[PDB]
């Protein structure tokens, strides 16, 4: 099938999008990546060019971001109708990679409406683990084999009544994830593989 | 479980809102930061430690008595974090004070900097150089700010001096955009929006050319054809502005050139394509009157005074020779008053040559084909109107092409190849910006992700099709270019494909320009001369 | 009232302000450079005095 | 010799017959070209001289934007549109016209009206587009051109004694003979609209 040319394309967005916490981030020394409406804008502070990762018409709005430690990868959470997804674009190539919470059949257990947080391992194992914490409509932290099977390989109940809004790994140990939200405050350490 | 996890955390402490939590790389330590301002201290374990007393809430007198812990970056040395006042805390990590590992060493406030009132910290990062500090505020800006190394030597908390904030990127407008319009001559952006300030945007050059301050909001605006002028009808008064880049101080300058009065409930203003009239939508008490006033003398005619829409009117559209005037409203009509003298004296209440009412449809964008032809309206009922423009007879039913979703305004390319409508509709919230080939072909058409779930409010297609400018209620303008060749009228050909490079400069502008050179030349040889004795 | 306004080029305004920012950067020099040889004489000059 | 410096006593006039004639209406402008190759625009609020400016070809005709901040100076070869800038007058485009001798702006200051020989030519001024529906013709040398108030048609007279209502609406070009003057070579064409709504 020969795909219907894009009739218009973004070039430009004036304005930006804060309602996403620590959604303010360094994609390098000079490009930050910020929410922007329903795209996530990488500015360039010399050119002031903006390079927009755009999600899937299916979904609804943007949730939160997180960056990988390497800045290679970057994961946005994306609000959707009934199912959340994650989408996990490629800074080097600025093309999107995958997507989580698709075949979220396994996950139904978990009334997840949005990502409150995206929290990538550390620099040596970013590329291979990365974690979201849900928000308004339970408290979830997903182990997600990204990389290969894109798979969530574990389940972490952070509290059904726990304001949880931020998700990261520990630097020293990426076996550790903290998770801070209101009046949540959480660090699990997987051991034996739990 | 619920079982609660963090050992020797105190019992207020749990209870209390955990903002962020950051890694020091220094020791692997872990600092946690409560609404309450205190800043938790924890090893590589996560186990609470202490609070430092240089936390916020202990060393900082705050306006309001607590300071909020909104977001903070951890760096090799140790952590900024951000308090409400627009007030950011450094605490360098010092070998020395093991009680206190991480002491507060620099505080600033970013309100000294930048003349932002009452405005807080929305996200705080840091680049891996570690030398400038980004930090998202509520007013939809990103200022940084470059911070020098940390040096045991320079104690001086208020050496704010070394340090320079800069808007990353132009004064975007914080709320949603009221009302837009673009001229023909220029790449200009017009945008009225609930912030109380009216902002032209060039957007070939992605900036902000002119940004005016009003007591009152702004509903809608429209830009004549020259780009020289703009009436941005408030809700007492039609206010037709001349557009001076030069902004001075003097309040004059966003003072209408000619303001009419009294004019109510103005929600929908278009100048016609010629620029000879402008069409404003008076919220009559109940008639929703949309009065055409000439440009140039700002009257209105009786004739011209345009009656019939039982209720609101959302949007207007001027055909290809402005020979009649289209609009619709939330009343689901679409009325079509013919200008003509001629036509209009043919019968004794206003002509209107289409005249349709789709009961149960609030009409939300329309749009008249170049050709002057096809009137395509988009309303709340999920169907495209499309009324041929018979001359002969007047309109009665209209065309009705479904859709999945509602689209708010409409918008036809010079060459009408394409039909383009701006996306506003609670069923799925992506926003974005839907382009039909037209004519509308059997549910043929493709989407672009342009606006937020609020959706797309008024949309406009560049005279040479090159572009088209969409605003939403996010606050953000966009623009996409038209890959459409077929789409994209050559209107350009013929020499014109340059817009207007002049600007209205006053005569009192220019003066003050040169009194102020003058000024600081006598000023800077004064200096020069100044004896240091 | 008249339009008061005249036609400008870009141009021309553009380089108006430019030249009146010049002359803000020189100022601001002049000023910069008048305080840091008043400061090098309180230096030599409180030597001098210890 | 430089101390022997030489100005018009009170401001320079024009050194010949002023070709054309027109005068703004958001403005106090009012723009004359004469023979001698000068257009300027004056400023009868201050009885002075806003603009003048000396070109290679004798202008023939001025018409003034009613904006204020636009002329279209018809000369000797061409039809130049000029911005009213503060002290000169720099043409953004020019119209291969000739022998143009009566251009006259609307009402409304988006359509201006250049009349060449016996073909008179309607421009969308912002857009300067001629439409092959408002280029016009007659018989013999138009000499006048009158816009209507509502800025639809437009009265041309012709040194033939003739005058035609020419239309300017998206139906096709319109002309209506108003009336043959016989032995009369027309010169200056006016007129008015009765709203009246009488039967």
């Amino acid at each position: 099938m020969a795909g219907l040319a894009q009739h218009i394309q973004l070039k430009y967005i004036f304005g930006m999008n804060n309602e996403i916490r620590n959604s303010l981030q360094f994609h390098d020394e000079d490009r930050i990546i910020y929410p922007a409406g329903y795209n996530v804008v990488l500015h360039d502070l010399n050119d002031k060019s903006q390079h927009y990762y755009q999600g899937t018409n299916e979904y609804r709005g943007i949730s939160c971001l997180a960056l990988s430690p390497l800045k290679r990868y970057l994961a946005l959470g994306v609000k959707g109708q009934r199912d959340p997804a994650i989408i996990i674009f490629d800074t080097f190539t600025q093309k999107r990679r995958k997507n989580l919470g698709l075949n979220l059949g396994n996950l139904d257990r978990y009334n997840i409406k949005q990502w409150v947080s995206i929290a990538f391992p550390s620099q040596n194992q970013e590329t291979k683990y990365i974690f979201s914490l849900s928000g308004a409509g339970g408290d979830v932290v997903l182990c997600w084999w990204w990389h290969e099977k894109g798979k969530c390989l574990g389940s972490i109940d952070l509290g059904a009544q726990n304001d949880i809004y931020e998700i990261s790994f520990n630097h020293s140990d990426a076996n550790s994830i903290c998770v801070t939200g209101n009046n949540f405050f959480g660090i699990y350490a997987k051991i034996e593989g739990t | 479980e619920n079982g609660n996890l963090i050992s020797n955390l105190p019992a207020d402490i749990v209870e209390k809102n955990f903002v962020a939590h950051l890694w020091m790389q220094c020791e692997s330590y872990l600092v946690v930061f409560v609404e309450s301002g205190e800043i938790i201290l924890c090893d590589s374990r996560g186990n609470f430690l202490q609070i430092m007393e240089q936390s916020p809430r202990y060393f900082i007198v705050s306006r309001s008595g607590m300071i909020k812990i909104v977001a903070a970056v951890a760096y090799s040395k140790g952590f900024y974090v951000a308090c409400s006042e627009s007030i950011v805390l450094q605490y360098h990590y010092t070998q020395d004070n093991d009680k206190n590992p991480f002491t507060c060493v620099n505080q600033f406030k970013l309100k000294q900097f930048v003349e932002l009132k009452e405005i807080e910290i929305k996200s705080i990062c840091m680049n891996k150089a570690e030398d400038k500090l980004l930090i998202g505020l509520d007013n939809n800006q990103i200022y940084e700010i470059k911070i020098k190394p940390y040096h045991p030597e320079t104690v001086n908390n208020d050496s704010s001096e070394d340090r320079e904030v800069t808007l990353i990127n132009h004064l975007n407008h914080t709320g949603p955009i009221n009302s837009m319009d673009i001229c023909k001559r220029k790449p200009i952006i017009a945008t009225c929006s609930t912030d109380k300030t009216i902002k032209i945007w060039d957007y070939e050059k992605k900036q902000i050319k002119i940004s005016w301050a009003f007591n009152e909001e702004a509903f809608c605006l429209s830009l004549h054809p020259q780009g020289f002028c703009v009436a941005v009808g408030f809700l007492d008064k039609l206010r037709l502005m001349n557009l001076c880049i030069h902004n001075s101080q003097n309040t004059t300058k966003n003072k209408a050139y000619k303001e009419i009065s009294p004019f109510k409930g103005c929600k929908e203003i278009k100048f016609s394509n010629g620029g000879q009239y402008f069409a404003a939508v008076n919220s009559t008490s109940s008639n929703h009157v949309i009065q055409v006033f000439k440009f140039f003398t700002g009257e209105n005619p009786s004739q011209l005074v345009f009656k019939g829409h039982t209720g609101r009117v959302k949007c207007i559209a001027w055909s290809s020779d402005d020979s009649f005037l289209l609009s619709c409203g939330l009343d689901g009509m679409i009325l079509a008053w013919k200008l003509d003298q001629d036509f209009q004296h043919q019968q004794t209440i206003v002509p209107r040559i289409v005249d349709i009412h789709n009961k149960g449809v609030n009409f939300s964008g329309l749009t008249l084909t170049v050709d002057n032809k096809t009137i395509v309206a988009v309303g709340n009922d999920r169907h495209i109107h499309q009324a041929v423009i018979n001359e002969q007879q007047p309109v009665d039913k209209t065309d009705k092409k479904l859709l999945d979703i509602n689209l708010s305004c409409l918008a036809f390319p010079s060459s009408n190849k394409l039909l383009f409508a701006g996306i506003q509709d609670d069923a799925r919230s992506s926003g974005a910006i839907r382009c039909f080939i037209y004519p509308l072909t059997h549910g043929k058409f493709t989407d672009y992700q342009a606006h937020d779930e609020r959706g797309v409010e008024k949309m406009k297609i560049t005279n040479d099709d090159r572009y088209i400018i969409t605003a939403g209620k996010d606050g953000c303008i966009m623009v996409f270019e038209i890959k459409d060749k077929d789409a994209r009228g050559m209107k350009l050909k013929d020499g014109y494909a340059k817009y207007s490079e002049e600007e209205l400069i006053t005569r009192s502008d220019l003066d003050d320009l040169k009194s102020t050179r003058d000024g600081l030349i006598v000023q800077i040889n004064e200096f020069s001369n100044q004896n240091a004795m | 009232a008249a339009a008061e306004e005249f036609l400008i080029p870009r141009d021309q305004y553009n380089d108006q302000k430019r030249e009146i920012e010049k002359l803000k950067r020189q100022l601001n020099e002049e000023r910069m450079k008048q305080e840091q040889q008043i400061k090098e004489k309180m230096k030599d000059r409180d030597d001098k005095i210890n | 010799e430089e101390n022997s410096k030489c100005e018009p006593l009170f401001m320079p006039f024009h050194s010949d017959k002023i070709t054309g004639l027109d005068v703004c209406i958001r403005k106090s402008l009012v723009a004359t070209c004469s023979v001698d190759k000068t257009v300027r625009i004056w400023n009868y609020s201050d009885n002075q001289l806003e603009n003048s400016k000396e070109f290679e070809e004798e202008a023939y005709a001025v018409a003034f934007h009613p904006s204020g901040f636009h002329i279209i100076v018809a000369f000797t070869e061409k039809i130049r549109l000029m911005n009213i800038f503060e002290n000169d007058l720099i043409s953004f485009k020019e119209l291969s016209v000739k022998n143009c001798r009566e251009i006259q702006f609307s009402n409304g200051g988006h359509f201006f009206a250049i009349t060449n020989v016996s073909m008179v030519q309607v421009f969308q001024f912002y857009t300067g587009e001629n439409p092959s529906n408002l280029v016009f013709r007659g018989s013999g040398k138009v000499r006048t051109i009158f816009w209507e108030e509502d800025d639809q048609g437009f009265y041309t007279g012709s040194t033939d004694g003739l005058v035609i209502y020419w239309r300017v609406d998206d139906n096709g070009p319109q002309k209506t003979q108003i009336a043959q003057f016989n032995n009369l070579i027309i010169t200056s064409i006016t007129g008015l609209y009765n709203p009246d709504t009488t039967t």
